[PDB]
RNA sequence: GCCUGGUGAUAGCUGGUUGUCCAAGAUAGAAUCUUAGUUCAACUUUAAAUUUGCCCACAGAACCAAAUCCCCUUGUAAAUUUAACUGUUAGUCCAAAGAGGAACAGCUCUUUGGACACUAGGAAAAAACCUUGUAGAGAGAGUAAAAAAUUUAACACCCAUAGUAGGCCUAAAAGCAGCCACCAAUUAAGAAAGCGUUCAAGCUCAACACCUCCCAAACAUAUA
RNA sequence: ACCUCGGAGCAGAACCCAACCUCCGAGCAGUACAUGCUAAGACUUCACCAGUCAAAGCGAACCUCAAUUGAUCCAAUAACUUGACCAACGGAACAAGUUACCCUAGGG
């Protein structure tokens, strides 16, 4: 057989030994080391702005619309010129803190929309969501005062 | 082809590490080598049964001094494979021609020049 | 011209004199082209071996099918099939001198570069079609970038400085220190026992 | 034809060659009607005469790799010459460098070195691999080589409007038959990466909101 | 298809190294007529045979090429010399086809 052939050719014993004593052998510590130990500033300026800019605030769990029925809820807020926002509460933990809402702390989770406004139609805002057997009213705050449903309805009427 | 093989000279060259791993000081070095043949001649070279014939060692495991000259180091190094080289050391002095034939040449290397065979 | 220009079998002037087989140009580390030149991705070469016409007609056909010319570019890095292969006539006794000129090849060893590849391209998008290629050679071959080449060298020399094994060939075959050439080449000296035959061994220090 | 004689024809071919014990002893070749053989050489053997042999260090050996030659020291004990003759040669395998062949062959041909045609131990058995050589007796001891190790492939849950059925070509080909730009709206979904339709409409992806009959038996735990 | 001789690779660096291995060639021509005679020392195709180189000397002037070839005996010649594709090229002085009728001694 000759020195280069198309299988791998069969060592002498005396190679194979050679080859085998002189393997590589891998460090081992005596420790195991896993043993051991932009837009985000346009989210907080834009946000934080919205925090100066409204008196009344409130909020829903708008998750759970079709995109045309989005499109007709975004119509008829646009109608008032109360705004619709939706943002990670990612953020927006760190916002209330920093907007000294200690009462807001336990409000924003999971899907949540902003609806910030300075003049309240969200009595007729309530007028449209209760031909939808769903989508509650989640409690807001004007003017650092915190707003239950109850209060949307005493301060809303 | 199989050749004899020439070993370059880094190969041949102490580092002080080596200086801490066995006994040895590079200034005032060893005078005389104990080699011993610990392999066979058989299934090696022509040349390399020749130099074991030269150094005195036909027989295995038998002791033999040499000189530590770079003439003897240079067959040493063609048979390198087959013997053990230490130095031979030696506590009290080479022996006088008293101490001629009451010596004994130890496991350790050294050449002790009297050689009782009672316990200390 | 940004495609695989087309490869002949066999070169317009001829080869007369037969040559003996010197499977030495697939033995060992390759030296010509094993660097980047202008290029950015390539199918390097992890063992020996020798290309035909029709290995060259599976690159370039299967190369030039998927690939975007405004986007990318490709370079041969090996030349023509230049050796001159011989065979002897179908079940003939032996003897009688060498087999005329059957068809031509190029030995290509173990770290050369074969196809470089170049333009405005990521890695990622390149790898499918140069494993598929990398997969039809004959020998073992990787797709490789600039920066997995320099990667897996730097390893290299991770594996050469790392290795608590106090013995390696290199230090057991150049000293001859078990009497050990008389089972070695002496192109193991110079191999350092990562190249058997043809292949390689990347695995071994 | 057969018989007797020549005739113990001749046979480079086959077969066979009878006490004991010890010693030394194996692989270049050149010619040849030669390759089933001989002759010379090489190697081998005995006897004799003498003086170096072997290993080798600097220096040194050509232009168009491994090494070798040469070689004082040194380590050794052989070498050359003289006399007299026989015998042996297609060696085989392994390692290495190659050639022919299919980078087949227990295939063919060279080179270097081993081993075998010489012992014993190991590798299952075992010419050629590894360990090991010089011979006897021992119901002592220390060692050498020396026991195959492995077992694999889960994966992001969502979420999708609008300029627009992007222009041109195309019966229309709309992100998805092709060219080109590939901007833009909300907070954000590509003038589109895969199904899909003549074309559509419908489905996913990125991104948004949560994140002939197997073949030792066996055995994972006690300090090398 | 070949059989002798030489060059190159194989065979990289002293010498040597095969193949029905890879490629080139040779079987002469030309010039000179001291291409006279002698002679230390050497090389050498792995033997022998053949081959090569050569200082000094006497006598005179003032070979190139790589191979370029053939033993002994016998002939021819007064002598000096000359004599083979003896190419199967170490050359028998001169001898073809075939045998399922073959035969014998052996080998696979
Ligand atoms: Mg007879
Ligand atoms: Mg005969
Ligand atoms: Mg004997
Ligand atoms: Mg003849
Ligand atoms: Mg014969
Ligand atoms: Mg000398
Ligand atoms: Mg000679
Ligand atoms: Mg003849
Ligand atoms: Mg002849």
């Amino acid at each position: 057989s000759k020195a280069v052939t198309r299988h791998r050719r069969v060592m002498h014993f005396q190679r194979q030994k050679l080859m085998a004593v002189t393997e590589y052998i891998p460090p081992k510590p005596a420790i195991h080391p896993s043993c051991l130990p932009g837009l985000i500033r346009l989210l907080r300026r834009e946000i934080a702005a919205v925090f100066q800019d409204n008196r009344m605030i409130a909020v829903c769990q708008n998750v759970a619309l079709s995109a045309e029925d989005k499109l007709l809820m975004r119509h008829q807020l646009r109608k008032h010129k109360i705004l619709m926002k939706v943002f990670p509460n990612q953020v927006l933990k760190p916002f209330l803190e920093d907007s000294k809402y200690q009462n807001l702390l336990p409000l924003f989770v999971g899907h949540n929309m902003l609806l910030v406004s300075e003049e309240p139609k969200v009595k007729e805002m309530v007028r449209i969501l209760r031909t939808v057997p769903f989508l509650p009213l989640l409690g807001g705050c004007i003017d650092d005062t915190i707003l239950s449903r109850q209060g949307f309805i005493n301060y809303s009427k | 082809k199989f050749t004899r093989s020439r070993i370059p000279e880094k190969v041949f060259q102490a580092s002080p590490e080596d200086h801490e791993k066995y006994g040895g000081d590079p200034q005032n070095p060893h005078k005389l080598h104990i080699v011993t043949r610990i392999k066979s001649t058989r299934r090696r070279p022509y040349w390399e049964k020749d130099i074991i014939k030269m150094l005195g060692l036909e027989k295995a495991h038998t002791p033999q001094v040499h000189k530590n000259i770079p003439s003897v180091n240079a067959k040493l190094k063609v048979v390198k494979h087959l013997i053990r080289i230490k130095p031979l050391k030696l506590p009290q002095g080479l022996p006088a021609e008293e101490n001629m034939s009451n010596t004994c040449l130890k496991s350790t290397g050294e050449l002790v020049v009297q050689w009782h065979l009672k316990p200390v | 011209k940004p495609k695989l220009r087309f490869i002949e079998r066999a070169p317009l002037v001829p080869k007369v004199r037969r040559e003996p087989k010197n499977l030495s140009d697939i033995r060992g580390p390759s030296t010509e082209a094993t660097e980047f030149t202008e290029g950015n991705f390539a199918i390097l070469a992890l063992g020996g071996g020798y290309l035909h016409w029709g290995h060259f007609e599976m690159m370039r056909l299967t190369i030039n099918r998927s690939m975007d010319p405004k986007n990318m570019f490709a370079i041969w890095r090996v030349p023509a099939p230049f050796k001159p292969i011989t065979r002897k006539s179908v079940g003939h006794r032996m003897g009688g001198g060498k087999g005329a000129i059957d068809h031509y090849v190029t030995p290509v060893k173990a770290g050369r570069l074969v196809v470089e590849m170049g333009g405005r391209c990521e890695f990622e998008e390149v790898q499918g079609f140069l494993d598929q290629v990398a997969h039809k050679l004959p020998f073992a071959a990787k797709a490789v970038s600039r920066g997995t080449l320099e990667k897996m060298r730097k390893d290299q020399e991770e594996r050469e400085r790392n290795n608590q094994n106090p013995w390696t060939f290199e230090r057991i075959a150049t000293a001859n220190m078990l009497g050990i050439r008389k089972v070695l080449s002496p192109y193991d000296l110079t191999h350092k026992g990562k190249y058997w035959g043809k292949f390689y061994m990347p695995k071994r220090v």
